[PDB]
């Protein structure tokens, strides 16, 4: 059940969106307008699969299992699954 | 297109399970919640130039500054009686230009006598007058640069035979009016190109006979002829020039000494009346007031310097710009401050800052100093913020009990 | 602010049941009633302390603390407010005698000695109109500074030796003025 | 040890600032003379310095220098200690 | 690439901040993660500057809580270290290793943090000095030092403390010769208002670990050569030693006023540990002991009183057992002890400002804080007034 | 204190080697084998502009304070500051 996890993480701490990547790149399941979720986690797609192949670099067997970008105004978990990814933005405080 | 169906996968029974996953890494990252500390981390005045050029302003103190009111910031200083030499003249009316940034006198002007006064001819921007020490209003016109006085005075009764500190105009080009006040207990609103005989000579005398010294007057805005006179000492006089209601009107006080400086503004946002009139007086003070109140807002009392002159321009009018016998330009907002300065700056050493003028309609000061010095800010800051109806507001509440 | 309620209702709850309009006897348990009033006005006074010491750390030199500390001079009556926040007055007390020891300074180095004396010229003050004028200038600042001295210490200004001190160097200055 | 204590309970800030002035003075003269060039710029106070301690060192056990004594070699060792972390840090770091 | 554009880099002014900020963000990424009644809470051990090094005191921080400077009077051990340590730990991160390290050049002692500062980690020395440590610098040296004039600091200052408030913020920090000095919070090159506790008997009385009522009052309990505590002011005529509170027998080694009034009366009582064995209970107006606790195993080293529960207070020993003692339940015996590991002569005792953690200055280098949750804020005014007046009428036999 | 710098911090279990690279992708500080890590240093420095233009691109007002690459075989912990940048290796231990 992903709507009672996406229901109570929105009365979180400080959540500033919800999202998942679906079509490699091109999300579905969006909280928000066409730029915010999917251009973003477009980006953020392709960033982290150069980042795949960043660590496939220094390894080819040390593939990504998860990724924290936290700033001073965002926390972006990524969650790599096999063909989707999954971003989540959170607010650091 | 990037799929037929989008909330199949959604709903499917296996894809869901990848979203389980998913969401356990999410819970994973989520139950962290912890900060960083910090540990001492940590994470305008824009003065212009100064017009000081030596060939003119060699030891002449200023004497009343007036802005151009008919150029684009090229001012005048009046200047006051310097023994630089016996038979050179006492004082020296000279003009410079912000607009062209430069330092020496742009227009040199200097009678027998000492300008303590000097003004532009409203809608005449060829020709500047200067009220001298000795009485002698003194024309010149202003862009031939002619150091010798084009109309000079009729040292008459009615005409003026003492120090005009004050000569301005009024009206536009119907309603100029080149009133030269001085100690004589009168104003005289003579013509701007005929200064043989004053037009609208009247007296400015009180109940009492005697001819009342006026020091450092002022217009109101939108030439109501409601000039406040600042006597001998205080004494806000209002007054008119037309009609019965010509001369002397009322007098208030809030203050003792000689007022310094005075003006008025326009608006302040569309909101206020225009017509706060703030004087201030060599008693160390500046205090706000109105023609309809005759005693409103607090004196803010400038001590430790005799004070010189305020100025507030219709942008930002909650804007004034005081300052003392030692120099401290402190100009600021009621509608933001108390009685503080927001921009308060102590001028190099201790210049006497005689004139402290705003552009009206616009930011920068004029600045008339203890020697022929005309030091020129601006903010770049205090912009003329909207609804500047704080700057009356906040005076309401000061003026309640 | 809420200190209010409390003076106006155990003000009259307490104040109108001491002897409820009855005197004429012992007068000590009339005494004892009011004393539990007293009680609570010393409870409204450690709230009134507490308020007045924000608004009035807000502000602290001789003349901006003054300002607050003036609009609440009956406030600073009672000993149990005015020996606790004596902390504060003492230095604005002394801030005031660094005040008129400036103003003493401001004669030292008057008017014809300041670039005023030219400056009055501009308006026409020679140092005999214009020195005299500088006189009764400090005299108008230290009338001030009286003011300062007699409601920093409000009815106990004589109590406070700094300010009896200033009272009398002032006037003796204001003499010299 | 009983008059001891009672010149120590009358003024002990002779001998007091003596030890503080001993460590401080160590502390001191290391951080302060520790370069070639920063003794030789530190010089000028030096000298007074190095002066009153000589004075202090030659007449001392006096009635009326004792006291004055050890307090111009505290002094003068706490400045030499200010101006030789000052000397310390402008000539390592 | 070349040794000397990496070394003039690294140490070049700009890489103070990039070292600080690379230390401080690697510490913070220290919290590992996962992907699949007294507590006794945590000891401090720091390896380069806590072993052998005694605590000289401790202090809680008012502003940015979870904070204490563990003040270290550094032994004969290592000259070429930099003599006296101040070490500040965190709670709230939960780390072993100091946060930051304010060593100075001289064995620092009773070093304390400054009220209304965020950055300033006051403490006197070895040397008389009131090192002033900024933890803005990367560099663990104090740029500000204490003079050591007739006027100034002579013997070691052993209790620095604050009082006054943002009008008069005084650094008010005393030698055992009785000069008490208010010193400015910015420049430290001269004191505002210097002076000598004068005595009828004994002058320089060695005072010890004083404080002060909460209230920020210029008096402060002296704690004297035997006892005798004086409760002594700075200005006015009652400056120097005013009042005197006899009728003990050893030097005072810890002494605390009154914290921050929880939930029963202002108590204006102070508590004495001692060389006596035996903590004392006074007020700041008896003259008389108003009750002196049992004999304790070895000398008390220090006491301070809960903010949460001002009725209470912790105190130690040479043995190691840490006591706090409540007085609305027990009469003679403590309400709740725990000792450190082993033996040690646990020097300090200090309650967070927050009340229910205790800072615990054992006795070389290590630092043990406590957490409890048992006694809070309860509501018992009319209790302890009842029990301190149930005391002074059992007190007189 | 750069060696005490690089004792503390490589204390910790999991850090494989403190090998701290510039922005000028120089193994400016590193205790590893550095052949090895330099094109290590200057693929994952690529990397981190990419990452710096991910921070910049999708937020304008954001600033990239610390990354977290969770990968299968370490957790590369990227900590970026305003100047230069840092590259620390931390197993999941």
């Amino acid at each position: 059940e992903v709507e009672e996890t996406l229901k109570r993480l929105q009365s979180q701490k400080g959540v500033q969106g919800i999202i998942v990547v679906n079509t490699e790149g091109i999300p579905i399941k969006s909280t928000m307008d066409n730029p915010t979720t999917t251009q973003y986690a477009s980006l953020m797609h392709s960033f982290i699969l150069k980042a795949r192949s960043t660590v496939r670099d220094i390894d080819p067997q040390n593939d990504l299992t998860f990724l924290r970008i936290r700033s001073k105004k965002n926390e972006i978990m990524v969650a790599p699954d096999k063909d989707y990814f999954l971003i989540v933005i959170q607010n650091p405080t | 297109l990037t799929e037929e169906e989008k909330q199949q996968i959604l709903h499917s029974e296996e894809f869901l399970s990848f979203f389980d996953h998913s969401t356990r890494i999410v819970e994973r990252a989520l139950s962290e919640q912890i900060n960083i500390f910090f540990d001492y981390s940590g994470r305008k005045l824009s003065l212009n130039r100064q017009f000081f050029d030596e060939r003119w302003s060699k030891h002449r103190v200023v004497s009343c500054l007036d802005w151009s009111s008919q150029y684009p910031e090229l001012l005048v200083a009046s200047y006051n009686n310097n023994e630089d030499a016996p038979h050179e003249p006492d004082g020296v009316a000279l003009v410079w230009n912000m607009k062209y940034k430069k330092t020496t006198p742009e227009y040199v002007f200097h009678c027998q006598s000492a300008v303590m006064s000097a003004t532009f001819a409203k809608f005449h921007p060829n020709l500047v007058v200067g009220g001298t020490y000795s009485g002698q209003i003194v024309l010149w016109d202003n862009r031939s640069n002619k150091r010798t006085p084009v109309q000079r005075t009729p040292l008459s009764a009615a005409a003026h035979t003492h120090p005009v500190y004050c000569v301005n105009v009024v009206g536009t080009q119907n309603a100029h009016n080149l009133i030269s006040i001085s100690t004589d207990g009168k104003i005289c609103s003579w013509s701007l190109d005929m200064l043989s005989h004053p037009q609208d000579s009247m007296e400015l005398v009180h109940k009492q006979s005697k001819a009342v010294a006026v020091t450092s007057m002022s217009f109101p805005v939108g030439d109501v002829n409601n000039f406040v006179v600042g006597s001998e000492e205080g004494s806000v006089y209002t007054a008119c020039r037309h009609g019965s209601k010509a001369g002397i009107s009322e007098m208030f006080e809030g203050h003792q000494g000689p007022i310094t400086g005075i003006h008025c503004h326009a608006a302040v946002g569309a909101v206020d009346f225009s017509h706060l009139f703030v004087t201030s007086s060599f008693d160390w003070t500046v205090k706000l007031w109105s023609t309809k109140n005759n005693k409103p807002l607090y004196s803010f009392e400038d001590n430790a310097g005799y004070v010189y002159d305020v100025m507030w321009s219709p942008t930002h009018p909650a804007l004034f710009a005081c300052v003392d016998g030692m120099g401290r330009l402190d100009l600021w907002n009621l509608n933001n401050d108390t009685e503080v300065p927001t921009a308060s700056i102590s001028v190099e050493g201790n210049p006497a800052l005689n004139r402290v003028r705003w552009t009206h309609s616009g930011r920068e000061i004029a600045v008339g100093d203890s020697e022929g010095q005309i030091v020129i800010y601006d903010v770049g800051e205090q912009i003329a913020v909207p609804r500047n109806d704080e700057w009356a507001r906040f005076g309401r509440t000061l003026a309640e009990i | 602010a809420n200190a209010i309620e409390e003076v106006n209702l155990a003000y009259e709850n307490v104040k109108e049941v001491d002897g409820l309009d009855v005197s004429k006897e012992g007068t000590e348990a009339w005494e004892a009633a009011m004393k539990r009033y007293d009680e609570r006005i010393d409870r409204v006074e450690t709230r009134i302390t507490a308020r007045l010491r924000d608004q009035l750390g807000t502000a602290k030199n001789a003349n901006e603390m003054f300002r607050i500390f003036s609009r609440f001079n009956a406030l600073f009556v009672r000993p149990h407010i005015r020996g606790a926040i004596r902390e504060y007055q003492t230095q604005l007390i002394q801030r005031v005698k660094d005040d008129i020891e400036s103003l003493h300074d401001k004669f030292k180095v008057q008017y014809p000695q300041s670039q005023a004396c030219k400056m009055s010229h501009v308006r026409d003050l020679p140092p005999v109109s214009g020195s005299i004028i500088w006189a009764k200038q400090i005299d108008r600042q230290l009338t001030a500074y009286m003011k300062r001295v007699e409601d920093v210490l409000g009815k106990g200004w004589e109590n406070h030796v700094e300010g009896q001190k200033l009272k009398q160097d002032g006037d003796s200055f204001r003499m010299k003025l | 040890i009983v008059n001891k204590a009672h010149q120590a309970n009358q003024l002990y800030p002779f001998a007091i600032s003596l030890i503080e002035s001993v460590r401080t003075y160590e502390r001191t003269c290391e951080k302060v003379e520790e370069r070639n060039t920063i003794s030789l710029l530190v010089a000028g106070l030096k000298k007074e310095v190095q002066a009153l301690i000589a004075e202090g060192i030659a007449l001392v056990w006096e009635s009326y220098k004792l006291d004055p004594y050890v307090q111009r070699l505290a002094e003068t060792v706490f400045n030499f200690q200010e101006k030789v972390d000052d000397l310390l840090i402008i000539e390592e770091k």
